[PDB]
């Protein structure tokens, strides 16, 4: 397996960035991520030498890891908080709205392999409940219509 | 250009930490300067790193991160150790209801940033690292462009204004575990590995990052630096009570009519943090309990406690989530029983199982499946998490729930 150029230039950077190249490990995961729409687990060989790692301390990392996922391509990741202030709010509103825009439900991707739900703790942002993720982007769920809107933005 | 993020309100009455976040926008080091700033880092490079102890210990400044340690404690610790040391920012805030310390990071980073500067200058760190958890994608971004910013100006690099202080500051980004909130586990994150807690002792200021004296402080603790660098020592200890002085950030949310952070000092009572800050309740509905976070649950009849680090207060890191009266009491612990099944690193055999079997038994308790046996079952995990523990996590996984057992008996029987 080999990273494309553009990729692993971007995986070298965060390795030149910390002092150590191991401290590096999430950002390049992160990278990785980013780039397939999941961790490839072919792409954990090539990282771990490029770590100076063992295959097997990359491979524990991805494991422990919540945001990292090695089953699943999905383009989008909408990150839905279900811990208790979201809950009190409305969680299950935003849970429905998304069962209609999109007909899946949490853990669930799109046949398309656009979209995946993915039930998250919270996001630090409770008291703008109930709140959720489109990818990096970070949004309240207000009305169907609003997520409708928000979620045209990605393609 | 960042990632979208959530505009949460903010509102103050001592304008310190939220002078500017308290206005949802990136403060930028030009209007960082406009407004007095980079003036305390100044004053501080004037003064001996032992000095800069000193104040901060006089300060009574306390860690805001949730063990309430007295800071300049720390650093007297740390710098009892040989360097080279490290300076460490916990920027993980991942606890349910707390959001205080991403409107620092979001909307004032140069606060935060002199805050670093000033604290490794003090223990004589030339390294310095933020940890920010994964989830703030923006806030990653933010501070990394102001650090260059603080870079192009010469407040970080070599020679700091020709102190002879050298600093650099690293940007780490979590994965998505709670746990690396803990300073070992962080620690564990930091130098590319699982964030398992270590067994303490050692402790972090004598072995830590690469096994050499390490700080470890909150992003509202490190933000208050400046402010005492600035006012003095004696100026800081004027604010609130003598006891537990300076601002602290609270950040609010349930069934409260104006949830946001709000910047207060701590002899504020709960009572005044609900009714006289956050407007009172949704609909003016009775204030059932509060939930300290994932940590405490006070009762209504527990409101006119001070918001500070004294026995009798309310401690932790200020988080002040709202349940009234029509809200469900086991249907609240379940979901805070549900964070921890969902946290715990499983290092630990009585917080490995006891998180889980907490979580549930309890679903089948609200579900109304659980046996007597059940029950009982429940009663005898939620009292043994603890256990062997080596981190703070299994100590704490079943405190909240317990309260509400003990302040809230009649809910809890109407399931039975
Ligand atoms: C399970 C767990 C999670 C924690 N999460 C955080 C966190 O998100 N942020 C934080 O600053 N401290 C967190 N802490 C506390 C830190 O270990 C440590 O006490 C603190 O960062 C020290 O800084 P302070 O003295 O300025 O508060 C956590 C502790 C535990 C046991
Ligand atoms: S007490 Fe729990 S969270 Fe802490 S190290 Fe042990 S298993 Fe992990
Ligand atoms: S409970 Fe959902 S953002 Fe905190
Ligand atoms: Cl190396
Ligand atoms: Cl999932
Ligand atoms: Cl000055
Ligand atoms: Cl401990
Ligand atoms: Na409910």
């Amino acid at each position: 397996f080999e990273f494309p150029e553009e990729l692993k230039t971007k995986l070298q950077e965060h390795i030149n960035y910390f002092p150590k190249k191991r401290q590096a490990i999430l950002l390049c995961l992160h990278e990785i991520q980013n780039y397939y729409g999941y961790i490839p687990p072919e792409s954990l060989k090539p990282l771990a030498d490029m770590l100076e790692l063992p295959l097997n301390h990359v491979e524990g990392v991805v494991a422990f890891y919540d945001m990292f996922d090695r089953e699943d391509k999905a383009k989008y990741r909408i990150r839905v908080c279900v811990s208790i202030v979201c809950h009190l709010m409305g969680t299950n509103k935003l849970l429905k709205a998304l069962e209609n825009i999109l007909g899946i439900k949490p853990g669930e991707v799109t046949p398309d392999g656009k979209f995946k739900i993915v039930p998250v703790q919270c996001l630090g942002a409770c008291s703008e409940a109930p709140m959720f993720m489109v990818n990096d982007d970070e949004y309240k769920f207000e009305s169907e219509v609003q997520l409708n809107e928000i979620l045209s933005r990605y393609t | 250009s960042y990632p979208a993020i959530p505009r949460i309100y903010a509102e103050t009455t001592l304008n310190m930490l939220l002078k500017r976040a308290k206005k949802p926008r990136v403060h930028s080091i030009d209007e960082y300067l406009k407004d007095g700033g980079y003036q305390a880092l100044e004053k501080a490079l004037n003064m001996s790193p032992e000095e800069i102890i000193d104040w901060v210990d006089k300060s009574t400044l306390r860690g805001r991160g949730g063990a309430g340690f007295p800071t300049g404690k720390k650093w007297k610790f740390a710098v009892q150790n040989p360097g080279p040391r490290y300076f460490i920012c916990n920027a993980d805030e991942s606890e349910p209801g707390t959001f205080k310390d991403r409107i620092i990071i979001e909307r004032d980073p140069h606060l935060l940033i002199e805050g670093i500067i000033i604290s490794s200058y003090a223990i004589g760190a030339n390294e310095a690292y933020i940890y920010i958890r994964g989830e703030y994608p923006a806030g990653y971004y933010i501070l990394r462009d102001a650090i260059e910013e603080a870079k192009k100006k010469g407040f970080l690099g070599k020679n700091i204004l020709g102190s002879g202080f050298d600093l650099e500051i690293y940007v780490a980004r979590g994965a998505g575990a709670y746990i690396c909130g803990e300073e070992t586990a962080l620690i564990e994150s930091l130098e590319g590995k699982r964030g398992h807690p270590r067994l303490k002792p050692p402790y972090p200021v004598q072995k830590g990052l690469w096994g050499k004296p390490t700080v470890v402080n909150n992003v509202e603790t490190i933000a208050n630096v400046p402010f005492i660098i600035s006012m003095g020592w004696e100026e800081y200890r004027y604010i609130g009570p003598s006891d537990y002085a300076g601002p602290k950030l609270f950040p609010v949310s349930g069934k409260v009519k104006k949830p946001g952070v709000y910047e207060l000092p701590m002899n504020t009572t709960l009572r005044e943090v609900i009714f006289k800050y956050a407007g009172g309740t949704l609909g003016n509905k009775k204030v059932k309990a509060v939930f300290s976070g994932a940590l405490d649950c006070f009762s209504s009849e527990e409101l006119d406690i001070p918001m500070d680090y004294s026995p009798l207060g309310f401690g932790g890191t200020g988080t002040v989530i709202v349940l009234t009266e029509e809200d469900d009491i086991v249907e609240a612990a379940l979901k805070i029983a549900e964070f921890y099944e969902h946290e715990t690193c499983g290092q630990c055999t009585p917080c490995r199982v006891g998180c889980y079997e907490q979580a549930n038994l309890l679903e089948k308790i609200y579900k109304g499946e659980a046996t007597e046996q059940d029950w009982e079952g429940f009663d005898f995990v939620n009292r043994n998490i603890q256990p062997t523990s080596i981190c703070g996590l299994g100590a704490v996984a079943g405190r909240l729930i317990r309260q509400t057992l003990e302040k809230f008996p009649e809910e809890w029987e109407k399931y039975r």
